[PDB]
DNA sequence: CCATTGAGAGCGGCGGAGCCAGCAGGGAGCTGGGCGGTTAAAACGCGGGGGACAGCGCGTACGTGCGTTTAAGCGGTGCTAGAGCTGTCTACGACCAATTGAGCGGCCTCGGCACCGGGATTCTGAT
DNA sequence: ATCAGAATCCCGGTGCCGAGGCCGCTCAATTGGTCGTAGACAGCTCTAGCACCGCTTAAACGCACGTACGCGCTGTCCCCCGCGTTTTAACCGCCCAGCTCCCTGCTGGCTCCGAGTGGGTTCTGCCGCTCTCAATGG
């Protein structure tokens, strides 16, 4: 019986941290995880672009940062670059 | 883990897995994956988190599809972003054009 | 009388034809899904109100023209910033293998919430 | 406004099925590790971007005038509204079909294969490791 993906526990984990008494349904759920996807693919797709436009190879960080800029609205983009930068360095951190 | 490393809650790994595989390059740096799964992780509070706060305001534990279209169509640039996109059982934010109303 | 030990001898091992049994593969029972009966959304009937639309007229803003005024476009010269091309070294990523629990499906019980029948309010139209 | 009068909301009771949780298995992630190359970075040159000026004039500005269009008013006529009745499309009970219960068909296994008779020749496990005897060394 096919073992298929999702961001369901995440989303869900996330979701505590934020509403720590709050719930959800399965068909928002898709919702959230359509969003996932859906959000991944755009700025996944745009630091492809960008790498070919300047003739590079990896999609790094700074693509993925850039992506985010073109494609996110003025202040949701602010928040992401911080939380971006954040989990980034504090990743190179820890080893 | 690597989500720990970052102090994210979003899967750090299967964010790398899927960008190698997905075919967006040929290389891909270690710092991407985690600065992705944390911005995916940022967008994914902003929406729980209005959403929430709709489904108290909507006097509800537990949020539906609607909540999220609310939490949505309210917030000037989320919307923006989610410009092109039908969420499924939304329905509409109320709106009655001025003219159209009783005298 | 004393005594280790070869030799004697004994036991532990090292073709062919024909019935029934077993199995596997393909129809139409009783629980699921598709048709009959009942019943709720749609098509129709009825008729009156207000909105569409057409006509008209007023008031004025926007098109036109001219003279006045401003700065775009031209090409011509001069300066260096920065792009693009180049050249070396190495860090960071891909790739392989081997070990480990994070994440998924499968599981059951339990409570948030869909359901409602009654009473609380918040308007609509008539007067 | 002031009235009743709808229709809608909010409330307390009940009820059921999907949330959200745990059980345990497995496969995707992580670890340790090698190899080489993409791209970082410092060096160098050479394009075109900026700057600045003045001769020329086409374009822009500003104002004057009136024309014909924006819109505000009216006035009529009918197209959709809301209230209601009947036809039809959707939800509950029965009948027929898929999940299910039965037979039909191939192959492996087992048994049998004439009476009697004479003679013949070959074939009853083989090695070896310990206990016992009484010969024979001191």
């Amino acid at each position: 019986k096919t073992r298929k993906e999702s961001y369901a526990i995440y989303v869900y984990k996330v979701l505590k941290q934020v509403h720590p008494d709050t719930g959800i349904s399965s068909k928002a759920m898709s919702i959230m995880n359509s969003f996932v996807n859906d959000v991944f693919e755009r700025i996944a797709g745009e630091a492809s672009r960008l790498a070919h436009y300047n003739k590079r190879s990896t999609i790094t960080s700074r693509e993925i940062q850039t992506a985010v800029r073109l494609l996110l609205p003025g202040e949701l983009a602010k928040h992401a670059v911080s939380e971006g930068t954040k989990a980034v360095t504090k990743y190179t951190s820890a080893k | 883990t690597r989500s720990s490393r970052a102090g994210l809650q979003f899967p750090v790994g299967r964010v790398h897995r899927l960008l190698r595989k997905g075919n967006y390059a040929e290389r891909v740096g270690a710092g991407a994956p985690v600065y992705l799964a944390a911005v995916l992780e940022y967008l994914t509070a902003e929406i729980l988190e209005l959403a929430g706060n709709a489904a108290r305001d909507n006097k509800k534990t537990r949020i539906i599809p609607r909540h999220l279209q609310l939490a949505v169509r309210n917030d000037e640039e989320l919307n923006k972003l989610l410009g092109r996109v039908t969420i499924a059982q939304g329905g509409v934010l109320p709106n009655i054009q001025s003219v159209l109303l009783p005298k």
